[PDB]
């Protein structure tokens, strides 16, 4: 019930920052 | 441009294992990460584990921790989904895909896994 | 669902060591008898070692007795051959199999191994 | 070049016989 | 001449595992087979494992055999008995000794294995 | 009553592999953690990586993550540690231990890794 | 850069460690 | 119930020889 990545849906918690998600799990 | 040919699935007893696969082509593999989705029927897409390009960092839900590996091999284009100790919750069909496109909405076949109670 | 992933192949010098792994998923891996079978280029595929579901038996071919030791770890689904001095007529694939299936030819991808001098 | 199990290829040798073979080495056969 | 101190032994849950160590000295240690030997109180002993001189030849207890793996160190001169899924039948002090002078009635002080159940 | 014996290490070049392994008896293997900690001449010791009793959780130091991994072999009392793309930055004693007990100072030998530039 | 660790087992800590969970994910007897 | 080698106590069977179990047992 969390919100979720909307590329990967991977799930987010209060840590998680686009920039790092990007950075880690994406392409820049 | 993208083609994902998933194997392995099949069925199993609850406590079983099972090894996915995932044969990939028609991009440069080693530059995206990969993951291992299930969708079971009426149910939200989870996305069960996750391999960045070269294998360094893992994602897994919390689930399936201690229980799936993920593993790739980016000399034959592969990803691995090793399910041990499966258990009912785990029916579903797996998907294999890159990170970056999952929101292109183009998918392979999956496999099918059901694991009986 | 019979997945047989081996490895621990490679290049060995003659007297040298090795020990291969089959990891074993998709059936009831506590049920079966397994076999480490090797086939050279050009010659038959022969069994080299057996192990019972239990392991409280073995077997080894005569070629191979006094160097080899299967064992299996039916907590993990795996089974181990260590092959202690080899020799050059053990440069073969290696494939792990369960006994009872062995006769419909299903094999995995195998191992290599190569004995030089 | 001797009989083998022929689903299994284990050599038999004067000693084996099948059903001490079965009951050790095979489960569904 | 020969001292053998065996260690390892303790209280453990039947289902459990214990690695079992005795250490060697007073002979030329990689010139004899050894053997794991075990007495329970008012019963006969029995040999539970045999390693030959250079490790390549084992012998198991049929009661033994697929759970207990004896192993042998020439430059150590050490032998070890790892002891898998144990059973209430296994309680007991347990020995090892060389082959040859199990006869000639010196023992280590042994180490005591009880399988609560 | 506690003997951790570690083998393994070797000298090796920059971007080879080594495998470490950690035989332990002395107590109930399966029930502890246990972790791989380097000592290096005149630094910190590092907790390299560390596993938790039931094999299910892992624990890097951020300088080996994806190239290291620590696995445990509850069958054969065993830990490894399996090293891979190795730099001279690798280079000390690397000793296994339970990680309930480290802070009582009871130390196996080690294994000394030397990764050559 | 040197942080505190467990004091056991001498893990790193980092600002989102607590005693309560390190104890229950690594240690046994303690 | 058996008999056994009466040096190492090693159980014999129909198919053991005095002669092999030495070589491979009593022997360097
Ligand atoms: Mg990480
Ligand atoms: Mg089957
Ligand atoms: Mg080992
Ligand atoms: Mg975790
Ligand atoms: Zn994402
Ligand atoms: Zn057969
Ligand atoms: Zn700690
Ligand atoms: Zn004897």
């Amino acid at each position: 019930d969390v919100y979720k990545c909307e590329i990967c849906k991977m799930p987010f918690s209060v840590y998680s920052t686009l920039e790092k998600h990007m950075k880690k799990w994406h392409s820049d | 441009r993208v083609q994902l040919v998933e194997s392995g699935g099949g069925l199993v007893q609850a406590g079983g294992s099972l090894r996915l696969s995932c044969a990939a082509s028609g991009f440069i593999f080693d530059s995206y990460a990969m993951g291992w989705y299930r969708q079971a029927p009426g149910k939200e897409m989870e996305l069960v584990a996750a391999i960045t390009s070269s294998g360094s960092s893992t994602y897994y839900a919390d689930s399936v921790k201690g229980r799936f590996t993920i593993s790739r091999d980016n000399a034959k284009n592969t990803v691995y989904l090793q399910m041990n100790s499966l258990k009912p919750e785990d029916t579903a069909v797996y998907y294999c895909a890159a990170l970056d496109y999952v929101i292109d909405g183009y998918w392979g076949q999956g496999t099918q896994v059901t694991v009986s109670s």
